[PDB]
């Protein structure tokens, strides 16, 4: 019998196996930052990798891609004053950037309709062929080392149960009512 | 007179992690001063770091208090801690070095996939199309539809259709099989695999032959 | 040493195995102790009977069905000697811990001249003792201070008493020290002093400052020392007794883990329990922690006195209960912390903070309201936990406690409280003049208890071996899967041009041609990951519900969601691609709408009958296309019979029955396939398992559980006859009869059985706590502490849900019986399947108890959900950032599953054709 087995392939890669998430390294030589997305939508640097640094690289049109925070559930978006952060909700046209490598290695994102450089810091500058680039502007894709575990955020807050009375007749909470009938 | 070692300008010790790429240069500075002149160790992971570990050597200013790569390899990734010291007192700091090695390339796709196959009609057809590329790439399955009469547009490029393309929500793995269940004479034709990064394009297509029971 | 109780909160931190947090056997070493307490002015009374004097208790209940609480005759007991140590007799103790009152053996404050009568008391309770063979444990000094001592030299704040409570010691050591070797000089020096004196809240005080409690406590501790030293080199040699002192202390928890919340606990400890406990097993000098915030106020030790204090103690006697754990302790002596009943880790601290001293609990037990009678079952576990802590610091610390004293044989005066709280094990009518003994529940518990000497091993409660029936139905619930609306691919119906030269890219043409061909399953790119999840599970059948309201969105059936039933089909017959059986169930109660169309929800509900017959119709319509493909189904998917309304279940009972026939009557022939409800059986446990009362109100319970809705679909066609007998007495009788035609139809409409079962509940009759008592079905909810909980706090109760697979069949004949859903969270929120594998282990293997030792016609386990992403906590698999990762659960219920059951090591593969109808084959 000739039997089908299959066709070349080499498994997943970069991140803990198939956990395709890199951090985006940022160093300017006097410090060093990751691009970090917090829950309320502000981008800051986080000096080690963080849960809220953690981004998703996919491309959409040819050449652009898409850079979300898979922490946060926001995408990166850029406005016109050049100013960077996160929505919750996904736009072709300020939340898409065009992503190309240099010559030193570095990869650098600017937005189709604004020209400017997805910077750190405050120097919003647009791309020139090769001239001089801004600060915070040349990332490098840094593989993931955060084990998935850590990825959920938790949830048992419960502010004052029951406070502390000084004279709770139940301490250890024997009585326990169920919330019945209506 | 009988001062312990301390940091100088510790503005220079900020930049706790060195990612850099491959064949780069790094610096490690640790200013300190005191009386009389203290000594400035390396330990590399915690270890001896003498130059005969790395392939080229290195170069250590004093008068700086800092220390020069060339050409880093991935074997230099690691902590590296500088030790001063001069009577009683040691001070020390632990800095970070990794190699980023990647090289961007166009996307390679699988020589073969998609194949041409012909299982008749009423049969189930899957079509394979394995990518790879660094910068992520973008997959698009085409099918070389035939509009009107004929099948070619202006100047000279044949009517397509969107089959399947990757969006946001979208797994990196089910894009690269084309599911056609059935199948029927009007799926008959050609199919393309077009694939792109942010560097060139690849694409490799196949045709459908529906034949009869 | 000092300092070396630091490292407790750090090793608690962690839980180390689920086994060792239920720990439910286990025995104690052989020689330990077991004991029960008493008191003097709680218990004798007769303030001036036989020329006694006059105790500063019998002024302060003075001078502020009578008014004042006071321990005149209290329990009674200086006339009932044979009264009380025949409740010894019963208990089976080994040690009881009795008091001697000072203002009775001298009536005058210069030990002048002994009362014989009040010595003759104490030495015919002391002779009835040796008879029954009960070691006492004597307490000189338990809260009782003659009055002439405080009127003529300033009560404790003096230190002349020190050489008088040395001569009331001295006759004590005299007269009965022949008999007794366990000697209390002072019972807790620290409600004493500073509630004695500064606060005022005892008997003594009138609220100066504290420094009059901290100079008091000063001489108590000299006082003792003075006593001990006395026993030493006096008695000691002749007697061999051993002398200690009963030290109080609550215990503390951090706040955020930090350390300064953790060396704020450290302090409260050590300005509670180390105010005496380190002068005497230390350096007998007052902790450091104490000697700053007090650096006036506290008297100062002399260097000749550190050392006489030093080591006055052969033993640590440990009190630990209400008497100050949220009631006499000081609050700003807590500094900002959480002020715990954890007796595990305080004698481990204890343990850690005084070089493994001998530990001897002279005192423990909680109480209850001044109402509760013979039946206390909030006591009896608060005990059972007290003693199960205590045996788990010898078997898993290394504590070495040396006996355990369950406090207050009797009811009596409880200092401040007076008679509204009950502490002892037998029940104590003050209004009579009998005030005979009467044994309560805790006290046949403890006699149980010391009979077996702890938590022997019982047979209810040992592992099974053995397997299941072939084809027994393995797999998982997913009660709301999330829905793919959006197709994968086909979806684009405008054509392009492909610029295959120059720039590959595609250009948009302004016109419209072609069309869409029909979607396959493919296209729904969802289905595939969740039966990838479920192939490596080794799941064989997979359940999960509909979205009423998505698939009938107005209501009525004419506009009808036909993408998401093709959903629905595919999500179906791939899953028989794959060899796994859908169960599929129709309503659930989800959603703000009570999981109805918004229009028929809004138009009453399940108030309204209509909405029965829409079921029906909707039913029938999912009958045509799922029917196909499913064969089980499931009508009501765990309705809460505890939130709805009679109006409501009448007409859900309509509901079920009418989709039940309409499959019957109009499916069943064509589709060889099984529906009935799914009915959520929560196990009810009576608090006092040999109480009638708390046997009822279980029954009562169960039937408002089970029997509501189970009792007129499986059983006599009718409400339950306990429900209806309950109301009608309660003269609300807001329950609606059966109709011979509603009768007609409901009963019958069942093809087998679905349970879903998740913990089990206590419950007891008497009204405990009245904001916590259930006032429609007069039943007091509780739960037994020593079980291990979930961080939602649900018991893990295996033997439950053996408990009601017998009660099902008990109450409804031998069926086939599915486990629709039964699981449990996660905990820990980084270790979740600690508790969970453990959970599984043992649910499985005592639902296997019931299928061979009981008979129970077992079909199906499901455990309760596979995913966090549709139901957190709850599932099986891991969902962190778009990502699915196998939990331990499923490696432990695929290594169930591939082995069937808890195979041993007879060993038959049984392929029978097919028996007993629990399932069917492909
Ligand atoms: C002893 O106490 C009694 C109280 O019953 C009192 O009458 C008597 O005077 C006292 N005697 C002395 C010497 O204090
Ligand atoms: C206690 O008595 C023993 C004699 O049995 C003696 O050796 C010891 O020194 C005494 N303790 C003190 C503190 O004097
Ligand atoms: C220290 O003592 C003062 C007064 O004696 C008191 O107000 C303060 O609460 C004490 N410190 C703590 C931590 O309790
Ligand atoms: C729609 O449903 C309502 C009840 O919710 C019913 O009264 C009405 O007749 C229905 N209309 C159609 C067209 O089915
Ligand atoms: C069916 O419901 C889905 C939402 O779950 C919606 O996207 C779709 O448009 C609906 N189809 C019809 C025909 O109403
Ligand atoms: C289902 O079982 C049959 C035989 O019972 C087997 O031939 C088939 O391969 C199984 N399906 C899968 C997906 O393995
Ligand atoms: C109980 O039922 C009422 C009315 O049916 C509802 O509003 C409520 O959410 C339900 N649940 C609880 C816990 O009260
Ligand atoms: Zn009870």
């Amino acid at each position: 019998d000739d039997k089908a087995m299959g066709y070349p392939n080499a498994s997943p890669l970069l991140g803990s196996s198939w956990g395709g998430l890199i951090h985006l390294y940022t160093a300017t030589a006097r410090n060093s930052y990751h691009l970090q997305i917090h829950k309320n939508g502000h981008v800051d640097g986080a000096p080690h990798q963080t849960i809220y640094s953690a981004l998703m690289i996919r491309s959409e049109d040819a050449g652009f891609v898409v850079i979300t925070g898979v922490m946060s559930r926001r995408y990166l978006c850029m406005d016109f004053r050049g100013n960077i952060f996160g929505s919750h909700y996904f736009d072709p046209e300020n939340c898409r950037f065009q992503h190309q490598t240099l010559e030193n290695g570095y990869d650098v994102y600017h937005s189709p309709q604004y020209h400017f450089l997805v910077s750190l810091g405050a120097a919003k500058a647009a791309f020139l062929p090769g001239m001089n680039p801004p600060p915070y502007s040349q990332f490098l894709s840094r593989r993931n080392e955060i084990p998935l575990i850590h990825f959920n955020t938790p949830i048992p807050r419960q502010h004052t149960q029951s406070a502390e009375d000084d004279s709770e007749r139940d301490p250890l909470n024997v009585l326990k009512p169920r919330a019945r009938m209506t | 007179m009988p001062v312990a070692p301390y940091w100088t300008s510790p503005e220079k010790m900020e930049k706790k992690l060195h990612a850099v790429p491959a064949a780069k240069t790094v610096k490690f500075k640790c200013p300190s001063s005191g009386t009389p002149q203290p000594t400035l160790r390396w330990l590399k992971n915690g270890k001896e770091f003498k130059p005969d570990h790395r392939i080229g050597g290195y170069k250590v200013r004093y008068a700086t208090w800092s220390i020069i790569m060339d050409s880093v390899v991935p074997s230099d990734k690691g902590n590296y801690t500088c030790i001063v010291e001069n009577e009683y007192g040691s001070i020390n700091h632990t800095y970070q070095l990794d190699v980023v090695e990647r090289s961007p390339h166009r996307p390679i796709l699988q020589a073969g996939l998609p194949a041409n196959k012909t299982v008749a009609l009423g049969s189930n057809v899957e079509f394979m199309c394995k990518v790879y590329s660094d910068p992520q790439p973008h997959i698009q399955w085409l099918k070389h539809i035939e509009v009107n009469g004929s099948k070619i547009g202006p100047d000279n490029l044949p009517y397509v259709q969107i089959l399947k393309t990757a969006g946001v929500n979208t797994t990196d793995k089910e894009m690269e099989v084309l599911h056609l269940r059935n199948v029927s004479f009007e799926d008959a034709g050609e199919y393309t695999c077009l694939a792109g990064n942010s560097i060139g394009l690849s694409h490799h297509s196949a045709w459908l032959t529906v034949l009869e029971a | 040493e000092p300092g070396d109780g630091a490292q407790t909160w750090a090793r608690f931190s962690r839980p180390p195995a689920p086994e060792a947090a239920g720990l439910f056997q286990g025995t104690f070493p052989d020689g330990f102790l077991w004991a029960v307490g008493s008191a003097a002015y709680q218990t004798e009374g007769g303030w001036q009977q036989h020329g006694k004097g006059a105790s500063i208790w019998d002024t302060f209940t003075h001078h502020p069905p009578l008014q004042p609480a006071t321990g005149d005759v209290a329990s009674d007991s200086y006339n009932n000697v044979f009264r009380d140590t025949e409740a010894l007799r019963e208990l089976g103790v080994t040690h009881y811990r009795f008091s001697i009152s000072w203002a009775r053996v001298l009536p005058n404050g210069s030990a002048g001249v002994p009362n014989r009568e009040g010595l003759r008391y104490y030495r015919r309770l002391l002779e009835r003792l040796r008879e029954l063979g009960v070691q006492p444990v004597v307490t000189l000094y338990h809260w009782d201070l003659p009055q002439r001592l405080q009127d003529a030299y300033g009560g404790w704040a003096n230190r002349a008493l020190a050489d008088h409570f040395r001569d009331y010691a001295e006759l004590c050591f005299r007269h009965f020290g022949g008999q007794v070797k366990y000697w209390i000089t002072i019972d807790n020096p620290y409600v004493v002093a500073w509630h004695g004196y500064a606060t005022g809240r005892l008997a003594p005080g009138i609220r100066g400052s504290p420094r009059l409690g901290y100079l008091v406590a000063h001489n108590l501790l000299l006082a003792h020392a003075k006593v001990w030293h006395l026993y030493n080199t006096s008695f000691r040699p002749t007697q061999g007794g051993q002398v200690s002192i009963a030290l109080s202390s609550h215990w503390i928890n951090p706040r955020r883990m930090t350390d300064h919340s953790i060396k704020e606990c450290q302090k409260s400890l050590d300005f509670v329990l180390g105010w005496f406990a380190k002068p005497v097993f230390i350096d007998g000098d007052y902790p450091e922690s104490m000697k700053n915030n007090l650096s006036s106020i506290l008297p100062d030790f002399t260097e000749s006195e550190k050392k006489f204090i030093k080591g006055t103690a052969d033993f640590f006697a440990l009190c630990f209960g209400p008497t100050l754990s949220f009631q006499l302790l000081d609050p700003h002596m807590k500094f900002r912390q959480l002020e715990s009943p954890n007796l595990r880790q305080l004698l481990s601290w204890i343990d850690l903070e005084f070089n493994h001293p001998q530990i001897f609990i002279v005192e423990n037990g909680w109480f209850v309201s001044g109402t509760t009678k013979r039946d206390d079952a909030k006591y009896m576990y608060y005990l059972k936990k007290f003693i199960m802590e205590t045996l788990k610091a010898i078997k898993l610390d290394g504590v070495d406690v040396i006996g355990y004293t369950a406090w207050s044989l009797m009811d009596g005066f409880e200092w401040h409280r007076g008679y509204s709280i009950r502490r002892g094990l037998f029940y104590v009518d003050f209004l009579s003049q009998d005030k005979m003994l009467l044994p309560k529940s805790s006290a046949l518990f403890y006699q149980k208890l010391i009979e077996k000497n702890g938590f022997p091993p019982l047979p209810e409660n040992q592992p099974l071996e053995g397997t299941f029936p072939c084809d027994f139905a393995w797999g998982v619930v997913d009660n709301y899967i999330q829905v793919d609306t959006t197709l994968s691919q086909f979806t684009d119906l405008n054509v392009y041009l492909w610029d295959v030269h120059h720039s590959k890219r595609l250009i948009k043409v302004d016109g419209v041609v072609t069309k869409k061909r029909k979607s396959y399953c493919v296209d729904f790119a969802a289905i595939q990951p969740q039966i990838a999840l479920l192939q490596e599970m080794h799941v064989t059948h997979f359940r999960f519900s509909l979205d009423w309201a998505l698939i009938l969105p107005l209501g009525n059936q004419s506009q009808v969601n036909h993408t998401i039933l093709q959903y629905y089909r595919c999500m179906a017959s791939e899953l028989v691609r794959v060899n796994i059986t859908p169960v599929v169930a129709l309503w659930q109660p989800m959603a703000p709408n009570q999981g109805l169309p918004r229009l028929l929800a809004r138009q009453g509900a399940w108030e309204n009958p209509y909405t029965a017959l829409a079921f029906a119709e909707y039913a029938r319509l999912c009958f045509q296309e799922l029917g196909h493909h499913v064969k089980l189904w499931i009508t009501m998917n765990e309705p809460y019979t505890r939130n709805m309304t009679y109006s409501a279940g009448h007409n859900l009972l309509k509901a079920h029955a009418l989709a039940w026939h309409v499959y019957n009557e109009k499916f069943r022939h064509a589709q060889n396939g099984k529906i009935s409800i799914a009915l959520q059986a929560d196990w009810i446990e009576p608090a006092c398992p040999f109480s009638q009362k708390d046997k009822e109100v279980a029954e009562r319970v169960l039937e408002f559980d089970i029997g509501w809705l189970a009792e007129p679909i499986f059983g006599s066609g009718d409400y339950p006859w306990v429900m209806r007998d309950w109301l009608n007495q309660r003269n609300n009788f807001l329950l609606p009869y059966f109709t011979e035609d509603e009768k007609k139809l409901i009963q019958g409409t069942f093809d087998f059985l679905a349970l879903s079962h998740y913990t089990t509940i206590l419950v007891d009759s008497e009204k405990e706590d009245p904001i916590k008592y259930n006032d429609y079905l007069e039943v007091q909810e509780m739960t037994d502490i020593t079980w291990l909980n979930s961080p939602s706090q649900v018991a893990v109760v295996p033997w439950g849900l053996r408990k009601v697979l017998n009660w099902l069949k008990f109450k409804y004949g031998d069926l086939p019986m599915y486990i629709i859903s039964n699981g449990i969270d996660d905990g820990l929120h980084a270790e979740d399947d600690q508790l969970r594998v453990y959970y599984m282990q043992n649910y499985i293997n005592e639902a296997l108890k019931a299928h061979i030792l009981d008979g129970i016609n077992l079909c199906g386990y499901f455990a309760y959900s596979f995913n966090d992403r549709t139901a957190p906590r709850f599932g099986l698999y891991r969902y962190a950032a778009d990502q699915f990762e196998p939990k331990a659960s499923m490696k432990h219920y695929r290594k169930i599953i591939d082995s069937n059951g808890f195979p041993g090591p007879r060993f038959c593969p049984e392929e029978f054709t097919v028996c007993t109808e629990c399932s069917f084959f492909h």
